[PDB]
């Protein structure tokens, strides 16, 4: 009962490192790199990848 | 001849920070318990240059003075020489070439700076020769095998030359012993102690055994 | 969402501190950048052996390439070319032909 | 002048976007125009425009 | 301009040989000849010609993107440095906010950034003077309310 839940609770630090495929997993080198007209395309998965 | 490679050659991936934590990546390593090629000095031919070298020296006088890579050596390919005692490293890169049998009595770059153990991985990628070092005194003396024990390496020198090599010599003084290891893609696990130094690895490739350790 | 609330305890919204100051910090490298040697130079080499320079150590300023004619191409790939001001990089390979 | 129609319209920041017409990205619009290069060139250039 | 060749390139790679390139079958051994083609050829420029074969000049760049200590960029200025205050700071094209205190952790001489878990920004180098800095992220929590009945 102690065990698992930390477990539980360690995991989803780590899903967020992975990039989803998307250029970066870093949040603030799509908008200091690319334009507002075409982050839209790249903010969206990693939106729903969460 | 021949003789057991006994768990060497691991060098640090990239040039990033970390602490106390386990690691997993994949590039190109020494697989572990590998069949290596073993030399005596009086012999020297051209080895191959298939996809990256381990080169490993045991010497005290500074025999081992220089390399040379290419093709076809008709005086059109690049070489390295050096002036060092033991830590104090010459480096120059321009393209002349020597005789048939060569020996000690574009330019990019230039530098000018028993109980010994040299160990060097040259690698090529895209356009770029990337050379990592270390130098290690070993107090095991003289015996049967290359000393045992760990570490780690670091990455020293980029150059962008870009030019396809097959061939490899290397350079000897005159009036020591040295090793030849091929490299391979692999994927290892790592564990970044807590002062910031690799003091573990382990494969996931070798025994069915740490197969289990790698998927855990 | 509603007009009467009943006695208990209610969990509403989260706080965080605000910020006060701005804080940049760069290199005090000043010394003229030569992008001049290569855009405007007079004699281009040959395709077969195509030409390269390499460019460090110097203070950047993409704006000035507007004042040439208007121009037949000029892409990028992975970079917006607006803001390139606004990062740094290690060094930089140029290469220049003719086609 | 010309293209800076693309200015004009909604998109990317610029000075004839920000600093003389500016049209947001979620606005409802057209935008038409017509190659005035044949009437409006004059002798020695045109400058009646600012 | 580059005719004939056994085979293709990889990026980034040159060749100026003067082999010359065994079309036909008979073996050339090195003698000029048919099938037996120089591997260069040269193009024409006239000031008449169409636009469709004027000559351009054309010239490629390449970035590495902040994976080493940066030498290059643009002429933003400096400011004096203030720590243990919530602050909002830009080094080297990493952006953030947080709070910077001094630290201890070793590095080697070639590094530059930490890391961790998350793979987030931990501890950076000031690149105007060698020593080490930290971030920690600002004070947040959660507020609640007790009542009774209205
Ligand atoms: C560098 O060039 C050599 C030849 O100039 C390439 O050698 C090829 O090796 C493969 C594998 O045995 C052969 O099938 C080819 O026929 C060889 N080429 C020729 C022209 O005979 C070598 O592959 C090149 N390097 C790389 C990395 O591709
Ligand atoms: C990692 O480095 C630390 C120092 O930063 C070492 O801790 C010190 O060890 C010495 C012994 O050589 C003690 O006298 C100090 O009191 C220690 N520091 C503290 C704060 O207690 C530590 O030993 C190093 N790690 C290893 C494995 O040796
Ligand atoms: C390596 O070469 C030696 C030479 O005798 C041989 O005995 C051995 O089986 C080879 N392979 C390995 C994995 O050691
Ligand atoms: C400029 O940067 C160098 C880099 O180490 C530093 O030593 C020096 O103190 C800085 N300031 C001046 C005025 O040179
Ligand atoms: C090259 O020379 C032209 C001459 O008119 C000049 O306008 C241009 O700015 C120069 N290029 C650079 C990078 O200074």
């Amino acid at each position: 009962v102690v065990n698992h839940n930390a477990q539980a609770l360690n995991t989803l630090v780590k899903q967020l490192s992975s990039k989803f495929g998307a250029i970066s997993s870093v949040l603030n080198d799509i908008f200091s790199r690319l334009d507002p007209p075409e982050a839209e395309v790249q903010i969206d998965r990693l939106i729903t990848g969460r | 001849a021949y003789t057991n490679s006994f768990t060497r050659g691991v060098y640090y991936p990239d040039k990033v920070f970390r602490s106390s934590v386990l690691h997993s990546t994949q590039d190109l390593f020494l697989p572990f318990f590998s069949n290596v090629t073993w030399f005596h000095v009086i012999d020297n031919p051209v080895l191959p240059f298939n996809d990256g070298v381990y080169f490993a020296s045991i010497e005290k006088s500074n025999i081992i003075r220089g390399w040379i890579f290419g093709t076809t050596l008709d005086s059109k390919t690049q070489s390295l020489l050096i002036v060092n005692n033991a830590t104090n490293v010459v480096i120059k890169v321009c393209e002349f070439q020597f005789c048939n049998d060569p020996f000690l009595d574009n330019c990019t770059f230039e530098y000018v700076s028993f109980k010994n153990l040299r160990e060097f991985v040259f690698k090529n990628i895209d356009g770029y020769f990337k050379i990592y070092s270390k130098h290690t005194p070993i107090i095991v003396e003289p015996e049967r095998d290359l000393p045992q024990g760990f570490s780690a390496l670091e990455p020293l020198v980029d150059l962008p030359i870009g030019i396809n090599i097959t061939r490899f010599q290397t350079l000897l003084a005159l009036h020591a012993a040295y090793y030849v290891g091929y490299l391979q893609p692999r994927t290892f696990l790592l564990k970044y102690n807590e002062n910031g130094t690799i003091t573990d690895a382990v494969d996931c490739a070798l025994d069915p055994l740490s197969e289990t350790k790698c998927t855990l | 969402k509603s007009f009467t609330v009943e006695k208990g305890i209610y969990q509403t919204s989260n706080f965080r501190v605000q910020p006060t100051e701005s804080i940049v910090r760069f290199p005090n490298i000043t010394n003229l950048c030569p992008f001049d040697e290569v855009f405007n130079a007079t004699r281009f080499a040959s395709v077969y052996a195509w030409n390269r320079k390499r460019i460090s150590n110097c203070v950047a300023d993409y704006s000035v390439l507007y004042n040439l004619a208007p121009f037949f191409t000029f892409k990028c790939y992975g970079v917006s070319p607006t803001k390139l001001n606004d990062l740094c990089f290690t060094n930089v390979y140029a290469d220049s032909f003719v086609i | 002048r010309g293209d800076e129609v693309r200015q004009i319209a909604p998109g990317q920041t610029g000075n004839i976007a920000d600093y003389n017409y500016k049209l947001p990205d979620d606005f409802t619009g057209c935008v038409i125009a017509w190659n005035s290069n044949k009437l409006d060139s004059k002798v020695s250039g045109n400058y009646n425009y600012l | 301009y580059r005719l004939f060749r056994k085979s293709n390139l990889k990026p980034f790679e040159r060749d100026i040989s003067t082999e010359i390139y065994q079309a036909g079958n008979k073996p050339c051994n090195g003698v000029a000849g048919f099938n037996c083609y120089f591997p260069l050829k040269s193009y024409s420029f006239r000031p008449t010609y169409g636009v469709g074969h004027q000559p351009y000049r054309v010239v490629v760049l390449s970035f590495e993107l902040l994976h080493a200590p940066a030498t290059v960029c643009g002429p933003k200025k400096s400011t004096n440095l203030v720590k243990n205050k919530c602050v909002n700071f830009n080094f080297n094209g990493l952006k953030g906010t947080g709070v910077l205190t001094e630290s201890n952790k070793k590095f080697l001489p070639f590094q530059q950034f930490g890391r961790d878990i998350a793979d987030t920004t931990d501890a950076v180098r000031d690149p105007q003077t060698l020593e080490i800095l930290d971030i920690t992220p600002c004070s947040f929590g959660g507020v609640s309310v007790i009542t009774p009945g209205t």
